């Protein structure tokens, strides 16, 4: 079972930034696509940013295009939300995901099969 | 445990679980037997959590594939149709949910790619994929291309590739063998050759993704697209005048894309496995059933052959179900983790030029 645990959330102010991390252990080789989701109190649940493994193409909402750059550190086994230009509405918890296959757009988050603790991330104005 | 007497059903949440409760509540109406639909976050992983306890729901909806590894875990009940019912549903459909040659949840709805193509640049799409290259030296002098689609994801290149004679694992008689792989006999050549060559002949690029695709088929930009009917909402508002067909033929074979059949397996902790396969076989599979389903959210093509009869004057849904009928049921082997991984390489590798098909195919079977 591909586990994966989560950390890097805090509470910062606007204008600041954060980082999130998400660690992958075990079968993790063959892990084609990575994926951060949101979801915020009493809402859907969104694709914020994904990845594509192996050629390392990048997917990002609308919301944070520009803002945020999801990267992966192979060599460590671990997945990074750059989270730039922190603003009130990025409030929300916040999710990593994996999936060997993808029939989908990278952000749709039906298509992942594991997923982590989700934190909450907190952004005051 | 799992009390007694009543049925927890788990769906996703991007199935039509309120339809699937107004089932639910005839059957109580009928029986007594109250029928709680729920949809629970991270849903694939946390059943074989919660039923590996002697915990969960009664009843669970999920693509077939994921049930095999339940299935080996010990986590789903042997199902119990008798022929009858069996005749109810497309034979294809039933060798979905066999593992180990037995039967272990009820097929639901069918699901694969179909050609999705732009009426207005295109009204009589091509049979064939030997035609594309011609059709698109005619579409390439009108500013336009025959067709883009996600050359990055094998699940879109396999259609082309199985075309011939490739296959992930061979299947025979509910079993898969796991030594026999069919990524680099001659028909996964023939076809994998094909796609570089449309590559190299400068009527397909390499680096073309989802995205990509996506919108060069929703903004005009190209004749031809594949993807399946998770995409259709898109191209709706779109605007774009658009049909979806089978799939071309490649040296005279059907295309064969991989099929998912949304199942309900039967958890093996339920006491209530005679409620559960009443449910399933008495209310739900049925025409009134699947409709109240479908009337929540659309389930694309489904199993059952007299609800599918009426969904398929839909031909955006017959040609789903052709083209299902035609392709490759994924295989619900762990080992499929390997194949991705493998034939994601190789694809890669073929058309970045990096490598030739030969040498690409024969990498991919030796692991």
């Amino acid at each position: 079972q591909v586990q994966l645990v989560e950390s890097g959330g805090g509470s910062v102010q606007a204008g600041g930034s954060l980082r999130l991390s998400c660690a992958a252990s075990g079968k993790i080789h063959e892990i084609g696509y990575l994926g951060w989701f949101r979801q915020a109190p009493g809402k859907e649940r969104e694709g914020v940013a994904a990845l594509m493994t192996f050629q390392g193409q990048t997917y990002y909402a609308d919301s944070v295009k520009g803002r945020f750059t999801v990267s992966l550190d192979n060599a460590k086994n671990t997945v990074y939300l750059q989270m730039n230009s922190l603003k009130p509405e990025d409030t929300a918890l916040y999710y990593c995901a994996a999936a060997y296959w993808g029939k989908q757009s990278p952000l749709i988050s039906w298509d992942y099969s594991y997923w982590g603790q989700g934190t909450q991330v907190t952004v005051s104005a | 445990k799992i009390e007694e007497g009543k049925l927890v059903i788990w769906i996703n949440g991007d199935k039509g679980y309120n339809g699937l409760a107004e089932v639910g509540k005839k059957f109580e109406k009928d029986t007594g037997i109250k029928v709680t639909v729920e949809h629970p976050d991270k849903l694939e992983e946390k059943f074989p959590q919660v039923a590996a306890t002697g915990d969960g729901p009664d009843i669970i909806f999920w693509a077939h594939d994921r049930f095999g590894g339940y299935a080996q875990s010990g986590l789903l009940a042997e199902i119990t149709p008798d022929k009858a019912f069996q005749d109810k549903l497309y034979p294809f459909t039933w060798d979905a949910v066999r593992y180990n040659g037995k039967l272990i949840a009820y097929p639901i709805a069918v699901e694969a790619l179909s050609l999705i193509y732009n009426k207005d640049l295109l009204p009589n799409p091509p049979k064939t994929w030997e035609e594309i290259p011609a059709l698109d030296k005619e579409l390439k002098a009108k500013g336009k291309s025959a067709l883009m689609f996600n050359l990055q994801e094998p699940y879109f290149t396999w259609p082309l590739i199985a075309a011939d004679g490739g296959y992930a694992f061979k299947y025979e008689n509910g079993k898969y063998d796991i030594k026999d792989v069919g990524v680099d006999n001659a028909g996964a050549k023939a076809g994998l050759t094909f796609l570089v060559d449309l590559i190299k002949n400068k009527h397909m690029n390499a680096d073309t993704d989802y995205s990509i695709a996506e919108a060069a088929f929703n903004k005009g930009e190209t004749a031809m697209t594949i993807n399946g009917p998770w995409a259709w909402s898109n191209i709706d508002t779109s605007k774009v005048n658009y049909g979806v067909t089978v799939l071309p033929t490649f040296k005279g074979q059907p295309s064969k894309p991989f099929v998912g059949v949304l199942s309900a397996g039967i958890n093996a902790a339920s006491p209530n496995k005679e409620l559960a396969k009443e449910f399933l076989e008495n209310y739900l599979l049925t025409d009134e059933g699947l409709e109240a389903v479908n009337k929540d959210k659309p389930l694309g093509a489904v199993a059952l052959k007299s609800y599918e009869e009426e969904l398929a004057k839909d031909p955006r849904i017959a040609a789903t179900m052709e083209n299902a009928q035609k392709g490759e049921i994924m295989p619900n082997i762990p080992q499929m983790s390997a194949f991705w991984y493998a034939v994601r390489t190789a694809v890669i590798n073929a058309a970045s030029g990096r490598q030739t098909v030969d040498e690409a195919l024969k990498d991919a079977q030796t692991p």
